[PDB]
This record gives C-alpha cells, structure tokens and sequence, in this order.
C-alpha cells in the first residue's frame, strides 16, 4: 500500500512489477505475476488543469494494480482451470480491458480517466498453482 | 443494457460518490470448508486428464482402424497379383 | 453439503461430456470402418474375378 | 530487474542472454534459453524528439524480455508438449511476432 515516496512522478513508458493471487471456477487456487506496460497520455502539457489532474490519484500504481487485480480475479473465477491454464494469455488479457476487435480479442489499451494513466500491454509469465498437492496431481497429467 | 447495473453510487447526504468497487480475495472463513473445496479442484483436474487420455485413446484407437484399413487393401491387392500369376501358372500346370 | 453436490454435478456433467465424446468418437470411427470395408469390396470383387 | 547501469545506451546489433520458464498444455514444466537478435531502428538521427524517444523506456532490455516472455508463455501453454518438443522452433518464433508470410 505504501513503500516508495518520491516526489518525481514517473510518467514515461514503464511497467509494474506486480503479482496477484486468484481462484478459478474449479476451486484451483493459483497466483501469477503481471507486467502492465503503462504510460501517461497528456494531450495538452501546456494546460494547467489537465497537467495538474495527473496528481488526482494519490496511489496511481496502487490504483491501477488494484483495479486490474479485480478485473482478472472476477473473470477468472467464472472460468474452468483446464481451459484457463491452456488459454490463459487470451482471457486474462481481454478481461482487464476493451470489449472486442474483429466474439474477438478485446483491445490493447486501458485508460484511467481520473488521472490520465493508460496501460498498454499486460505481459504474464508465471501461472503457478498455490497448493502443492494440486501441482503434484498435475505432474501426473504431464507424465 | 436483466443487465449489469451501473458504475456509480452517489451519497446525497454529503456528495460522496463511489465509482469502482474492485475485489481480489473471496476466501472461505471456515477451514474445513476450504479443505472440502480442495477436493473439487483436485477432482476437476483428474477428469480433464481422463478426458485427455480418453481423447488420446480415441485417436490411437482411430489410427489403429485406418492403419489396418489401408493394410487390408494392400493385402487384397497383393492377393490379386497372385491370382494374375497363379492362373497363368495353373495353365502351365 | 452444498459444496459436495456441486462437485458431484461438476463431475457428473464432466462424465456426461466424456460419455458423449465416447459416442461421437466411435460414431465417426464406425463410418471410417464401413468406408474401409467398402474399399475392400471394390478390390475384392476385382480379385474374385481374377480368382 | 536491475544489474547493469551504464550511461552508454548500446543501440547496435546485439542479443539478450535470456532464459525463461514456461508451462505447456500437457502440464509439462520446461524452461528454455532465448537469443533475441535486436537493434534500434532510427529513421532520423538528426531529429531531436525521435532520437530522445530512445530513452522513453527505462529498462529496454527488461521491457523486451518481459514482453516476449509473455508472448511465448501464453501461446505455448495452449499447445501440447509432444507437438511442441517436435515443432518448437516454428511456433515459438511466430508466437512472439508477425501474423503470416
């Protein structure tokens, strides 16, 4: 909730080193790491109000990480594990933002109209089961 | 759009308004509950591995048929070539 | 109790799917068999003439 | 996440000595090393904004290695192991970039 306190609000292209714990429809508790390639989208730097609106949110990284954590945890819990594990990268990406594109893959941009923050990519690497006995039973499936 | 209600609750007493209500951890309080739920997920994995190996069996079971099916046509073909020569031999015999 | 019947309804519905998959898998296999047996008769009749 | 700090941003042809851990559709946990032959493509060095845009990303090697790691791990997990192990070099390559050719 509160560890870095720096006065220089970083607004350029960067990512959040975040991890979230979630449960799926088959009651398989599994936690995973996210990336969240983000930036701030100011269409008028000269504007005082719009530039001052940057600091509307007091924990912009916490706000984005919290907001997205709910969007994933909610959608993933109404989806089966075997389907998730296989097709994870798809549903987890489109669950956090967009509606469709071509039903279809939702988009590649989430805008936060409170402060102007926008998250572009949401890379994932480790979808690991939390429970040990689960991952042991899954070791038989591969074997 | 029955449908998803909205994304804003206004408090007319003071002017406070709640926009999003994100959630992350819906954990059962009772321990024995979460233990019984651990079987559901540990059951929800074994039937997919059964559906995996069943579908894998179905493929190998299909491959068995179509493999010997073409083999059977090769046999009848080879038996036909024998008759083309056996009849010729039978004339000489 | 309200959890165990949902896991029973889960595995029952999971069984129903695998039980369905069994039928439709062997159903198409049966058509492949009759098809392969048909190709045999197309060659067996030809062989029977030479035989 | 953060080990070399050098002010000279290398932009010429080079590769990233990276390794990633991934899981496949058959639940076979397997980890592999990647190369990533990369470079920076500036169509106007004289341009100040486009040349200054180089330093927009604070961890360009970490950004690329993270981005690609997700593109592989996501696609490989929806593919069987026996198919992957055999035809790995194909699907892993086309999963990180492009659409068809």
């Amino acid at each position: 909730p509160h560890a870095r306190r720096a006065l220089c609000l970083l607004l350029g292209p960067d990512f959040f080193t975040d991890v979230i714990t979630i449960e799926t429809a088959d009651h398989a508790r599994l936690q995973l790491q996210l990336a969240y390639n983000w930036h701030f989208e100011l269409k008028n730097r000269n504007d005082p109000a719009e530039a001052a609106k940057l600091f509307s949110v007091p924990d912009f990284v916490g706000d984005a990480c919290k907001a997205i954590a709910s969007r994933v945890r909610g959608a993933v819990a109404s989806v089966t594990f075997d389907d998730f594990h296989k097709n994870s990268a798809r549903i987890i990406r489109m669950a956090v933002f967009g509606f469709e594109m071509s039903l279809p893959k939702a988009r590649d941009q989430a805008v936060f109209p409170q402060n102007g923050l926008v998250v572009s990519s949401v890379d994932v690497q480790s979808v690991e089961p939390v429970d040990q006995r689960t991952r042991d039973a899954l070791q038989r499936s591969v074997q | 759009s029955l449908p998803k209600a909205r994304d804003q609750a206004v408090f007319p007493q003071n002017g406070l308004v709640v926009s999003s209500v994100d959630v992350q951890s819906v954990e059962p309080v009772d321990q024995r509950t979460r233990d019984a739920l651990q079987r559901s997920v540990q059951l929800a994995i074994e039937i997919t591995t059964n559906s995996q190996e069943a579908a894998a069996k179905h493929e190998a079971q299909r491959l068995e048929q179509e493999a010997r099916g073409r083999l059977e046509r090769q046999k009848i073909l080879d038996q036909s070539e024998a008759e083309k020569a056996r009849k010729e031999l039978l004339e000489l015999e």
